[PDB]
C-alpha cells in the first residue's frame, strides 16, 4: 500500500483507470493502519482532476470511516458532477447544520494540531509538510450552484459581525473568532467566492485586525488567513492596495520568471505588525537599634511585634473554638532577640555569624522555643520575606522537638 | 505554534514533566486523580 | 580644551556652568574642536571603567556603610547616581548585555528600596540587600576572567574615527608643529591588578604609534 | 591617562627573573626569618631586630650587582650604566624626602634598561602621611637597602 | 487496627479524633497511624457534610491540626492525606485557611528529613488546593515552592522538577500571588540549566502565554524578563550561579550554550515570542545579530547552529572546503531508512520525487517567509557577510551555505516586494571590486561568491 504512493508520484501511464480501483479494494482491509495509509495517498491523488474525477463515478463507502474518511467525502462537492450526486439524497443540507453547531471550531483544532505536530515537539496522544485540510465553506464556493446556497442560508452575515466586535476577554469566546476567521479564509480563495465576500467590506476589518489586537495570537491568525485570500489574481489585487504583497506564482514551477497562485502574503514593511502598545508594570501602581549598643548580658543585669488575633496558631481559636488565654521580663528580651536574629538572616551577608548566634540561645535558654506564639510570628515572616534554602531548612527545624502543650490541652476539652 | 489556550498548556506540561523526568517523582506527584 | 573639559564634567553646578560659558565661546572661531573632545572625552571615561565594574565598586562600599558604620542616608546616596545611569538605556552591546543578565535583578531592588522610604520596616531593606549581594557575588566570579576588550565591543564611536584635529594627549608646545590623532588601535589589552589597567595605544599623525 | 614609558621594568620583577634563573627561591631570606620565629609580626621592637639581623647575614644580599652586569653587553657599557644609576638614585632620595614620599615597594620602583636610569612611579602617598598612620607606619625618610647599596659600587654610599 | 464501621457516624468519629491528641501519653504513634487511616474509609463511605459526621468542619480541623506536629514520618503524611478527601470545595477551604494550618503545611515541604513519601502527600496536597480554587492561595505555601526551586539544585534535591511544575499551573490561574514572590524569576532561571528539550518547551510556553493576553502583560518587565535567555550568547563571559565548583567550569559553559539555544527556538516559534523579540525599539534580536559580527571564534560557532536550526536547514559538516560542506548537503544523499530491512523505496522515493500538489497551500511557508523578513529587515544579511570575509576557515563555510540556502528560500518563497532588496549583495560585491581594500580581504570575497556559485548548480540539479 505505501508502493501505491511511489507510482503515483512518477506519472505511470493510465493511473486513473486501474490504479484508483486498486485503492478502492484496499479501502476495505481489516488492519486499521492500512486503511489509514489508503486514506493519506488517495487524498494525494485527487489534486488531478482526472483521478479526481474517477473517483466520483466510483461512488465507494467513506462514511464508515472517520474524520479523515469525512474530509475526502468533502472534496465531492468541487465538482459539477460530484454536487449532483451528493446534493440529490439530501447530504450539503445535513453537513451545513452540522458544519455550523459541532466541528467548525473543531477545524481550528485540526488545524492547530498540525502545526503542533510539524514544528512543537508537542505529540498530542527535516522539513515536514503541513498543507491545509479540506474545509466545507472553501469546496462550496468552485462553482456558481454550491455558491447560491452559502448565499441564501446566510452564514456570512453572522460571521462578519462576529470580526467587527470581538471580546477578547474570555478563553472561549476568543476561539469562536478564530473559528469565523478560519471560515472567512477559505470562502475568500476562490473568485466566485470573492463576489459576495467583499461585498460587505470585510477585508478592511480583517487587516485593521491584523496590526492592532490584543491578543497577539489572533494577531498570527490574521496572517494564515490572509494568505488564503491572496489564492487568485483579483485577491492579490485588493491586498496591494492596502500595503500588503503576495506571490502570485503557483509550485509547479520553482523558477518565478516576469511575464493557482499559492497562499502566501506579507505587509509591504514587516514592522507594521511587530508593534505593541505599552501596558504598566503592576508594581508601578526599636529593639533593632538598641541591640547594636550594648550585649545580650548587658540588659539582662508583648515582644512579638507583628501579632494580632488573626494570624497565630493559638490565639485565633479563642472565639471561634472557645480555647483558654496563653499562660506566662526575663522572657520577654530573649523573644526580641531571636526575631531580630530572623531578619538579620534574611540578607545572608553574614550568615555565619547569624547562625552562631542563634544556636546559643538554644543552648543556654532551651524552653524559649516552647512557645506557639513565637513559632506564628517566625512563620508568618518566613512568608512575606526571602530566605535561601539552606537557611530555610535552620529554621522551622529548631522547632522540631517540641510538645506545644497548650494547644493539646485545650483542644481536648473542647472536643469531648 | 498555537499553544494559546490553557487547555493544552496544562496537557502539555504535565506531560512533558511526566515523561521526561529521571527520577520517579513527577509520575508519583502528578497523578491526574487530583485533577 | 582638556582641563575645560574635565571642569565641565565636574558635578558641582558652579564649575559646571562656568566651564560651559568658556566652551561656548570657544565654539566661535574652533567649533569643530570642542565637539571632537567631548566626544573622545565621553568614551576614554567609558573604556576606563565599564558598568559591572562600576556596580562592583558601587556595591562593596556602600556595603561596608551600611554594616560598617550602619549609615542608612549615606549608603542610599551611594548607589543614586549607579541606578540613575540604568534609565538612560544602554548605547553600546555591553552595557545591552549586562541590563539583560543583572537587569532585572537591580530594578526590583531599587524598588524595594523606595518602599523602605515610606513604610520604614526594616524588612524591606534587608530583602533589598538580598538582591544586591547576589548580583556582587556573580560580578566578582568574573571580573578575574576579564583579560581583552573588543572595541566594537564596548565603545563602536572609538573604532569609527580615522581622523581628528584633536592634538595626541600630553603632548603639545608652542614652539613645535602639532601632531593630530589619525586613528585609535581596535583591541586593548587589560594590564591584570587590583585596578585593572587598560593599555591603550593612538596613532600618530606621523605615523608614530603612542 | 598616564604616558608608557619604554625599556623600563619594575626592580621587583627584575630580580625574580634572575633568582628563578638560579634556582633560587623568591622568599629564601623571609623563610628564614619565619622558620626562626613564626610570630614575626607580634614581636617587641628588640626581637625583630635579632630576626632581622640573623636574616641578612646567612644570605649575601647582590643579586642586583651581578644582575646590572650580565645585562651589559661590554664593560665600558656597564660602566657607564652604573654611573647613571649611582646619580639617579641619589636625585630621588633627596627630592623625594623633601616631598615626604612614601611607600616607595619595589613594585613602585622602576630602572631603565638602556640609560641604567631610576623612575619612580605612584605618587599617592605625600607629605608625610604614611609616617603618621597607625597601620606599621614605616619611619624612614627613603629607601636604602643593602641590596641597593651593594650594586651602586664597591666602596659603598 | 480494627475498623468498626458498625456504630453510628459520630461515635465512630469521636475514637481517632481524640486519640489525635492523646495528651502525647498513653497513646502510641501506630495506634495513630492506623486510627487515621479509618478516618479515609469512614469519610469514603459518608459523605461531606456537618450534619451525618458529628462535628462541624472547624472542630475536625482542630484535631487534624495535631497531627502534622508529630514526629513520625508515616503519621504526618497520613495526616496530610486526611486533609486532601476533606476539602472538597472553597467552603471548607477557606475554613482550612482561616485557621492557619498553611504554616504546617509548608512546614512538612522543606524538612528533608529521608521522607520522600511524607513530602509527595504534602504536593499532592497543593495540587488540590489549586484546583478547588486558585484565587485564594496562601502566600505561605507559594514562598515554600519558589526557595525548593529557586536553590533546589545545589542541594541535591529530587523534587526539584516537581515544585517547578506546580509554580507554572499555579501561574496560569493567579499570576498575582506568583509575580509579587519572584515566581516568574524562578521560571526564567530554571531553563537555563534545564537541558531537557520537552521540560525546556513547557516552562518557556507558561511565560509566553502571560505575555499574550492583554491583561496579564502587566505581570512582565518590558526589556529584561523575556530577554534573560539570550545572556549566554550576548555576553562574553557569563556566570549563572554564584557557588559552583571551578572542575567542571568548561562543561558549564557548553551546558549553558545548549540549554539556552533550545529556549531560543522555542521561543521564535509563539507568535506571542516573535512580536515581542522583533520589536519597532531596541530588541533582543537586535542584539543577537549586532553580535554576530563581533570577531568572537566561541561566540560565532554558537549562533550559527541557532540559526540552522531555526530555519530547519540540514547541517553540513565541519571542514575548511567547500565541496566537502556541499556533498553533505545535497537532499539526495543515502540515509538508514532506505535499506531494504526498512522502507526499501517507498521510503527512499518520498523525498526524491516531488508532491502532486502545486496549488494547496503549504502552512509552513508562511511561517518561514515572516521570520525570514524579520531577519533580512533588522540586518542578518549585511551580518553574514562580515562573518564571511572576516572569520576562520571553517567558520566562514558554514556562513557561505547558509547564505546559500537562504537566498534560495528566499526567491521561492518571498514576494515580489521584499525581493528588491535581497538579490543584489550590496556589501559582497564592493569588497570583490575594490583594489584598495586589503589584497587578501579581496579574494576571500571573491572566491566566497565563486563558491557559493556552485551551490546553486547543486539546487539546480535536484535531488536523484
Ligand atoms: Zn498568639
Amino acid at each position: 500500500t505505501k508502493h501505491l504512493r511511489v507510482l503515483l508520484r512518477a506519472n505511470v501511464e493510465f493511473f486513473n483507470n486501474w490504479g484508483i480501483e486498486l485503492l478502492v479494494t484496499q479501502l476495505h482491509d481489516k488492519n486499521k493502519t492500512i486503511s489509514s495509509e489508503a486514506l493519506d495517498i488517495l487524498d494525494e491523488a485527487c489534486e488531478d482532476k482526472a483521478n479526481l474525477h474517477a473517483l466520483i463515478q466510483m461512488k465507494p463507502a467513506l462514511s464508515h470511516l472517520g474524520d479523515k474518511g469525512l474530509l475526502l467525502l468533502l472534496r465531492f462537492l468541487s465538482i459539477p458532477k460530484g454536487f449532483s450526486y451528493l446534493n440529490e439524497r439530501g447530504y450539503v443540507a445535513k453537513q451545513l447544520e452540522k458544519w455550523h453547531r459541532e466541528y467548525n471550531s473543531k477545524y481550528v483544532d485540526l488545524i492547530e494540531e498540525q502545526l503542533n505536530e510539524a514544528l512543537t515537539t508537542y505529540r498530542k496522544p527535516q522539513r515536514p509538510h503541513v498543507y491545509l485540510p479540506i474545509h466545507l465553506y472553501g469546496q462550496l464556493v468552485h462553482h456558481k450552484t454550491g455558491c447560491h446556497l452559502l448565499e441564501v442560508q446566510n452564514i456570512i452575515t453572522e460571521l462578519c459581525r462576529n470580526v467587527r466586535t470581538p471580546d477578547l476577554d474570555k478563553w472561549e469566546e476568543i476561539k469562536k473568532l478564530k473559528a469565523s476567521l478560519w471560515a472567512l479564509g477559505n470562502i475568500g480563495s476562490s473568485n466566485w467566492g470573492l463576489n459576495l465576500l467583499q461585498e460587505e467590506n470585510v477585508i478592511p476589518d480583517i487587516l485593521k485586525l491584523a496590526k492592532q489586537c490584543e491578543v497577539l495570537s489572533i494577531r498570527g491568525t490574521c496572517v494564515y488567513v490572509l494568505g488564503l485570500i491572496a489564492k487568485t489574481k483579483q485577491g492579490c489585487d485588493i491586498l496591494k492596495c492596502h500595503n500588503w504583497d503576495a506571490v502570485r506564482h503557483s509550485r509547479k514551477h520553482l523558477w518565478p520568471v516576469v511575464p493557482d497562485y499559492i497562499g502566501l502574503a506579507l505587509p509591504v514593511d514587516i514592522n507594521d505588525i511587530f508593534q505593541v502598545k505599552d501596558i504598566p508594570y503592576f508594581q508601578t501602581k526599636s529593639f533593632h537599634l538598641l541591640r547594636q549598643q550594648m550585649s545580650l548580658t548587658e540588659i539582662m543585669n508583648t515582644g512579638l511585634q507583628e501579632h494580632t488575633d488573626d494570624n497565630c496558631l493559638y490565639c485565633v481559636c479563642i472565639e471561634i473554638l472557645g480555647f483558654q488565654p496563653s499562660n506566662q521580663m526575663c522572657r520577654i528580651l530573649l523573644r526580641k532577640e531571636v526575631l531580630r536574629l530572623v531578619i538579620n538572616l534574611s540578607s545572608s551577608v553574614s550568615t555565619k555569624c547569624h547562625e552562631t548566634g542563634l544556636l546559643t540561645i538554644k543552648e543556654k535558654y532551651p524552653q524559649t522555643f516552647d512557645d506557639i506564639c513565637l513559632y506564628s510570628e517566625v512563620s508568618h515572616l518566613l512568608s512575606h520575606c526571602t530566605f535561601r534554602l539552606p537557611c530555610r531548612r535552620f529554621i522551622q527545624e529548631l522547632f522540631q522537638d517540641v510538645q506545644f502543650l497548650q494547644m493539646h490541652e485545650e483542644a481536648e476539652a473542647v472536643l469531648a | 505554534a498555537f499553544l494559546d489556550n490553557p487547555t493544552i498548556i496544562l496537557a502539555h506540561i504535565r506531560q512533558s514533566h511526566v515523561t521526561s523526568d529521571d527520577t520517579g517523582m513527577c509520575e508519583m506527584v502528578l497523578i491526574d486523580h487530583d485533577v | 580644551i582638556y582641563p575645560l573639559t574635565v571642569a565641565s564634567k565636574s558635578t558641582t553646578t558652579a564649575r559646571h556652568n562656568a566651564a560651559n560659558k568658556i566652551l561656548k565661546n570657544m565654539c566661535e572661531h574652533s567649533n569643530t574642536l570642542v565637539q571632537q573632545a567631548m566626544m573622545v572625552s565621553e568614551e576614554l571615561i567609558r573604556v576606563a571603567i565599564l558598568w559591572h565594574e562600576m556596580w562592583h565598586e558601587g556595591l562593596e562600599e556602600a556595603s561596608r556603610l551600611y554594616f560598617g558604620e550602619r549609615n542608612v542616608k549615606g549608603m542610599f546616596e551611594v548607589l543614586e547616581p549607579l541606578h540613575a545611569m540604568m534609565e538612560r538605556g544602554p548605547q553600546t552591546l555591553k552595557e545591552t548585555s549586562f541590563n539583560q543578565a543583572y537587569g532585572r535583578d537591580l530594578m526590583e531592588a531599587q524598588e524595594w528600596c523606595r518602599k523602605y522610604m515610606k513604610s520604614g520596616n526594616v524588612k524591606d531593606l534587608t530583602q533589598a540587600w538580598d538582591l544586591y549581594y547576589h548580583v556582587f557575588r556573580r560580578i566578582s566570579k568574573q571580573l578575574p576572567q576579564l583579560t581583552s576588550l573588543e572595541l566594537q565591543y564596548v565603545s563602536p564611536k572609538l573604532l569609527m574615527c580615522r581622523d581628528l584635529e584633536l592634538a595626541v594627549p600630553g603632548t603639545y608646545d608652542p614652539n613645535q608643529p602639532i601632531i593630530r590623532i589619525q586613528s585609535i588601535a581596535p583591541s586593548l589589552q587589560v594590564i591584570t591588578s587590583k585596578q585593572r589597567p587598560r593599555k591603550l595605544t593612538l596613532m600618530g599623525s606621523n605615523g608614530h604609534e603612542f | 591617562l598616564i604616558g608608557w614609558v619604554p625599556h623600563c621594568d619594575t626592580l621587583h620583577a627584575l630580580i625574580r627573573d634572575y633568582r628563578e634563573k638560579k634556582k633560587i627561591l623568591l622568599n629564601i631570606e623571609h623563610r628564614i626569618m619565619l622558620r626562626m620565629a613564626p610570630d614575626y609580626d607580634h614581636l617587641t621592637l628588640m626581637q625583630k631586630v635579632e630576626v632581622f639581623e640573623h636574616a641578612v647575614n646567612n644570605t649575601a644580599g647582590d643579586d642586583l650587582a651581578k644582575l646590572l652586569w650580565l645585562k651589559s653587553p661590554s664593560s665600558e657599557v656597564w660602566f657607564d650604566r652604573r654611573t647613571n644609576y649611582t646619580r639617579s638614585l641619589a636625585v630621588m632620595s633627596m627630592v623625594g624626602y623633601i616631598l615626604g614620599l612614601g611607600d616607595r615597594h619595589p613594585s613602585n620602583l622602576m630602572l631603565d634598561r638602556l640609560s641604567g636610569k631610576i623612575l619612580h612611579i605612584d605618587f599617592g602617598d605625600c607629605f608625610e602621611v604614611a609616617m603618621t598612620r597607625e597601620k606599621f607606619p614605616e619611619k624612614i625618610p627613603f629607601r636604602l637597602t643593602r641590596m641597593l647599596t651593594n650594586a651602586m659600587e664597591v666602596t659603598g654610599l | 487496627n480494627v475498623p468498626l464501621d458498625l456504630t453510628r457516624e459520630p461515635s465512630d468519629n469521636l475514637r481517632e479524633i481524640l486519640q489525635n491528641v492523646a495528651r502525647l501519653q498513653g497513646v502510641s504513634n501506630m495506634r495513630k497511624l492506623g486510627h487515621l487511616n479509618n478516618f479515609t474509609k469512614l469519610l469514603c463511605d459518608i459523605g461531606h457534610s456537618e450534619e451525618k459526621l458529628g462535628f462541624h468542619y472547624e472542630d475536625i480541623i482542630i484535631c487534624l491540626r495535631l497531627a502534622l506536629l508529630n514526629e513520625a514520618k508515616e503519621v504526618r503524611a497520613a495526616g496530610l492525606r486526611a486533609l486532601r478527601y476533606l476539602i472538597q470545595d472553597s467552603s471548607i477551604l477557606q475554613k482550612v485557611l482561616k485557621l492557619k494550618v498553611d504554616y504546617l503545611i509548608a512546614r512538612c515541604i522543606d524538612i528533608q528529613q529521608s521522607n520522600e513519601v511524607e513530602r509527595t502527600q504534602a504536593l499532592r496536597l497543593v495540587r488540590k488546593m489549586i484546583t478547588v480554587n486558585a484565587s485564594l492561595f496562601p502566600s505561605s505555601v507559594t514562598n515554600s515552592l519558589i526557595a525548593v526551586g529557586n536553590d533546589g539544585l545545589q542541594e541535591r534535591d529530587r523534587m526539584v522538577r516537581a515544585c517547578i511544575a506546580i509554580i507554572c499551573e499555579l501561574a496560569l490561574q493567579n499570576p498575582e500571588v506568583v509575580a509579587l514572590r519572584g515566581g516568574l524569576n524562578t521560571i526564567l532561571k530554571n531553563v537555563i540549566d534545564c537541558q531537557l528539550s520537552r521540560i525546556n518547551e513547557a516552562l518557556i510556553t507558561t511565560i509566553l502565554h502571560l505575555l499574550n493576553h492583554p491583561k496579564t502583560r502587566q505581570y512582565v518587565r518590558a526589556d529584561v524578563e523575556l530577554e534573560r535567555i539570550l545572556a549566554p550568547y550576548t555576553d562574553f563571559h557569563y556566570r549563572h550561579s554564584p557557588d559552583t565548583a571551578e572542575g567542571q567550569l568548561k562543561e558549564d559553559r557548553e551546558a549553558r550554550f545548549l540549554a539556552s539555544k533550545m529556549g531560543i527556538i522555542a521561543t521564535f516559534r509563539s507568535w506571542a515570542g516573535i512580536i515581542n523579540l522583533c520589536k519597532p525599539g531596541n530588541s533582543g534580536i537586535q542584539s543577537l545579530i549586532g553580535v554576530l559580527c563581533i570577531p568572537n571564534m566561541e561566540i560565532r560557532r554558537g549562533l550559527l547552529e541557532v540559526l540552522y536550526d531555526i530555519f530547519r536547514l540540514p547541517l553540513p559538516v565541519v571542514t575548511e572546503e567547500f565541496i566537502e560542506a556541499l556533498l553533505s548537503v545535497d537532499p539526495g544523499r543515502f540515509q538508514d531508512s532506505w535499506r531494504l530491512s526498512d522502507g526499501f523505496v517507498a521510503a527512499e522515493a518520498k523525498t526524491i520525487l516531488p508532491h502532486r500538489a502545486r496549488s494547496r497551500p503549504d502552512l509552513m511557508d508562511n511561517y518561514l517567509a515572516l521570520i525570514l523578513s524579520a531577519f533580512i529587515r533588522n540586518g542578518l544579511l549585511e551580518g553574514l557577510v562580515e562573518v564571511i570575509t572576516n572569520s576562520d576557515d571553517h567558520i566562514s563555510v558554514r556562513a557561505t551555505i547558509l547564505l546559500g540556502e537562504l537566498l534560495h528560500m528566499a526567491n521561492t518563497i518571498l514576494p515580489h516586494s521584499h525581493s528588491h532588496h535581497l538579490h543584489c549583495l550590496p556589501t559582497l560585491m564592493n569588497m570583490a571590486a575594490s583594489f584598495d581594500i586589503p589584497k587578501e580581504k579581496r579574494l576571500r570575497a571573491s572566491a566566497a561568491l565563486n563558491c557559493l556559485k556552485r551551490f546553486h548548480e547543486m539546487k539546480k540539479r535536484g535531488p536523484k
